């Protein structure tokens, strides 16, 4: 299942939450390409899954629960009944 | 940027691309043999064909980049690899020609049988029925007659095929700028641009030389006593002075004489450290086997396959259903997915085979970190040597004596000790000569050094003088034994198992040296003791990115092979063989033969 591609050529690092999405024909200093030109390839392949292959050679999905942090109210936070005894509230 | 980041950027490209092409032929090779279909046959090579063309393409796509202006060693030993021109530098007509011969020694060489000259009913190949002649039968007609059959039913097909390959393949290895194709094979150890750990390419001549000029005396003597016990085993057949037939060896032609130790016992009245039957009465199937294996590997330090293996590769022989190859290979599929092949029976053999396979995987994951040519050994001389390092340390008496087998309230002395010695030292000793007496014969047709019309004449003056083995029956140039032979006509070297032979009692001195072992090599359990397993991988990682010079002297700490180790492995058998040759002659003639006595 080679259909996750990932990106893998590019002129230096992604910035924070850089989610790069344009495929250029690369050359390792700019220089307009068109492949199968020398020094002339692509930025993205195949990873390669087979179930018969290796533990770290299996898919795994990930999420990244990013955190940004108060640019507005309360978004997502986060305690059982008591009965019969002098309990404290905090309702709705 | 710079000519070297474009050469590692193109050489990335190359192995990215290269591994899932690998693995697709490297699955399309499994399971061709793993169940032999014409879907198989068809599609085995089919994906190999596709990663051939493949690899001349990006070598011809490598080789524009510049060779001498790249700083890295461990790139420039990419290149090194990409510029290898390979078998496809010739005239396109001879190229396809060397390819055929090759594929039609290959098929006739394995297709061949022996006929029962008055019975053509009784028609028999060599796996099975010509190795189990060739062994265990007592029978002197039908040893001789089996291996007289298997030279004169091939071997005269195989004389013009390997006639006209001799001079097809050394005009290749010539375009590739090497003396001959053992020039080839020599160019796989050289080693450039390291500034000592070097290789040069007669090195190899001159060392296997070295070392050979001091087995001549312990493989004369060892030789000297079988030749006693074959006289014991076989009466009026052999002369007490003379050589040995090689039908009387057991095996076809002379490699491995571990098969004479149930008629070249020492001590016929001691319990045997062959363990085959106490494996077989203690209820093992093919997977307690390879658990225990697995056991002894985690005993000396490292750790367990991928999921893939205990997942998908055959342990078992299905049968007839599903029919399979049983030679036990050590399948490196790419991506990680690393099999064992092995129609396994219960057998010690078959228990040193699991160690010396799971072994062959140990150096695959080892080197799992490395790029993609240099996934392999550092030379093809340390891959069969580290297989063969956990089957000598694990047939140890020690070792079977708390395995579960081989009571533990066992004796260590001296009977046993060389009875052990002494199986042990069959194979090793009778595995010497004709590995040199091979290479150098195919050194000589190779480079030229034998004439094309005196290749089984020299052939067997160097069996009778080398090896000490006359044939039982004369041999014209009709035949090629040789060619009659498996690692030559397939187009393989074989020094990389005289290397082996030296280089596993080095490394086992220096494992057992980590081992922190007293005595000599023999009682020496590198089990429990992961100092041994951990110098192993002090070589084990690295590959061909530092010369095998480098991971030879980062275990043993030398450049070189050397006849000590071997040596002194056999030190106290070899005080042993001078107690017991005293009332035969120690040597051989060359003038003897069973078919001009």
């Amino acid at each position: 299942n080679y259909n996750y591609k990932y990106r893998y050529l590019r002129h230096g690092k992604l910035r924070p939450f850089e989610r790069d999405i344009s495929n250029v024909p690369f050359s390792p200093d700019g220089k307009p390409c068109t492949p199968p030109a020398l020094n002339c390839y692509w930025p993205l392949n195949d990873y390669g899954f087979y179930t018969t292959t290796g533990i770290g050679y299996q898919p795994y999905r990930v999420v990244v629960l990013s955190f940004e942090l108060l640019n507005a109210p309360a978004t997502v936070c986060g305690t059982d009944l008591i009965k019969n005894q002098c309990v404290n509230f905090n309702f709705n | 940027s710079t000519i070297e980041e474009q050469a590692k950027t193109f050489l990335d490209k190359f192995n990215h691309e290269a591994e899932d092409l690998f693995y697709q032929s490297s699955l399309a090779s499994w399971n061709y043999n793993t169940n032999i279909t014409e879907e198989n046959v068809q599609n085995m090579n089919n994906a190999g064909d596709k990663w051939s063309a493949f690899l001349k393409e990006q070598s011809t796509l490598a080789q524009m980049y510049p060779l001498q202006e790249i700083q890295n060693l461990t790139v420039k030993l990419q290149l090194q690899a990409l510029q290898q021109n390979g078998s496809s530098v010739l005239s396109e007509d001879k190229s396809k020609r060397l390819n055929t011969i090759l594929n039609t020694m290959s098929t006739i060489y394995s297709t061949g049988k022996v006929c029962n000259p008055d019975n053509p009913q009784e028609c028999l190949l060599l796996e099975p029925g010509l190795n189990e002649i060739m062994a265990n039968s007592l029978d002197y007609n039908e040893r001789l007659w089996a291996w007289e059959s298997w030279r004169s039913e091939v071997g005269k097909q195989l004389r013009p095929l390997y006639e006209e390959y001799v001079v097809l393949k050394n005009e290749m290895a010539r375009a590739n700028h090497y003396e001959d194709y053992g020039d080839y094979w020599r160019g796989d150890y050289e080693v450039n641009g390291v500034d000592g750990y070097d290789y040069s390419r007669g090195q190899l001549i001159e060392d296997v030389e070295h070392t050979f000029e001091e087995i001549k005396p312990l493989y004369e003597h060892l030789h000297a006593y079988v030749r006693a016990k074959l006289m014991n085993a076989y009466p009026s057949y052999i002369s007490p002075i003379g050589c040995l037939p090689a039908h009387l060896l057991g095996d076809m032609w002379g490699r491995f004489w571990t098969n004479l130790y149930s008629l070249t016992v020492p001590f016929g009245q001691k319990p045997n450290i062959d363990v085959t039957d106490a494996m077989v009465d203690q209820a093992w199937d093919a997977q307690r086997i390879f658990k225990e294996a697995e056991k002894f590997f985690v005993s000396v330090g490292l750790p367990n396959m991928t999921q893939g293996f205990w997942e998908n590769s055959m342990l078992t022989d299905p049968g007839n259903v599903q029919k399979a190859v049983c030679h036990p290979t050590a399948w490196d599929l790419g991506k990680g997915d690393f099999r064992i092949l092995m129609c396994t029976k219960v057998t010690m053999d078959d228990f040193l085979t699991a160690h010396h396979e799971m072994g062959h995987i140990q150096y695959d994951m080892a080197y799992a970190a490395q790029p993609f040519l240099l996934r392999n050994g550092a030379n093809e001389g340390f891959h069969e040597a580290v297989g063969e390092i956990m089957s000598l340390s694990a047939a140890t008496p020690k070792h079977l004596k708390s395995i579960g087998l081989l009571s533990p309230d066992f004796q260590e002395d001296n009977e046993t000790e060389i009875n052990f010695l002494l199986k042990q030292a069959l194979t090793i000793v009778g595995t010497l000569p004709f590995t040199y007496m091979l290479e150098k014969w195919r050194w000589m047709v190779f480079k030229g050094e034998i004439p094309k019309d005196q290749w089984m004449k020299k052939w067997w003056e160097m069996k009778r003088e080398i090896v000490g083995v006359v044939e039982p029956v004369p041999h014209d140039e009709t035949y090629c034994d040789p060619a009659s032979l498996f690692h030559v006509s397939n187009d393989y070297s074989f020094i990389r198992y005289y290397t082996r032979t030296l280089y596993q009692f080095q490394f086992q001195e220096a494992l057992c040296q980590a081992a922190k072992h007293e005595g000599p090599l023999h009682k020496c359990d590198i089990s429990n003791s992961t100092e041994a397993g951990q110098k192993l991988f002090n070589m084990l990682r690295l590959g061909k990115s530092e010369p095998w010079t480098l991971a030879l002297e980062n275990v043993v700490g030398a450049k070189n092979m050397n006849v000590r180790p071997l040596l002194n492995y056999f030190e106290p058998l070899f005080t042993w063989l001078k107690d017991q040759n005293k009332n035969s002659f120690v040597g051989w003639s060359t003038d003897w033969s069973p078919y001009a006595d």
